[PDB]
């Protein structure tokens, strides 16, 4: 034996963090170099629960001024602080 | 601190004249107002790049001394002494979400 190894549906939090910067890659590439968007991971689980409770306190991130599905979870508790 | 000793004999003069049986009012020592001590409120590391579970406990312990009256480790009160007025000067480097 030496084990099947996983697919990309069954491993994630190393997988994902790479699937990500792959799905990132090629959209870049398929615009042009126009869709520039930096970052395909930031921040932790924890780490990033303690930002966001932190947000209430009246800080932000850095997408605004007073993982990529983290803009549309966080956009809801950034409004509530806000 | 100077100035509340001027107000203190023009009053004198005038509760002197309003009695004529009251001689020679008392008041008391010029230097209990005088001194600085007597009232409440009188190396270093740049705290602002340590952790923020440091920061945090340093920070408490700091405010909690200034809070009567007594100087903290990072907080300097401004020499602007007398009347009922004071500033203090907190250190400038600190996490953003503490120093709010």
């Amino acid at each position: 034996g030496h084990r099947e190894e996983p697919y990309l549906t069954e491993a994630g939090r190393d997988a994902f963090d790479k699937f990500c910067r792959l799905h990132q890659g090629e959209l870049q590439l398929l615009a042009g170099g126009v869709l520039q968007a930096p970052q395909p991971v930031l921040v932790k689980e924890c780490e990033l629960v303690k930002d966001v409770l932190n947000v209430l306190i009246g800080v932000v991130s850095a997408t605004f001024s007073l993982p990529e599905s983290i803009s549309s979870l966080l956009s809801e508790v950034a409004e509530y602080g806000t | 601190l100077q100035q509340s000793l001027e107000l203190k004999r023009k009053m004198l003069r005038d509760k002197q004249n309003k009695k004529n049986s009251g001689q020679h009012l008392p008041i008391f020592p010029a230097w209990v107002y005088e001194r600085p001590a007597l009232i409440g409120d009188f190396t270093a590391l740049p705290i602002g790049t340590l952790p923020l579970a440091s920061q945090e406990s340093a920070v408490v312990e700091d405010l909690l001394y200034v809070l009567v009256g007594v100087d903290g480790r990072y907080v300097s009160a401004q020499p602007l002494a007398g009347r009922q007025s004071r500033t203090f000067l907190v250190d400038p480097n600190l996490d953003l979400s503490i120093r709010e």
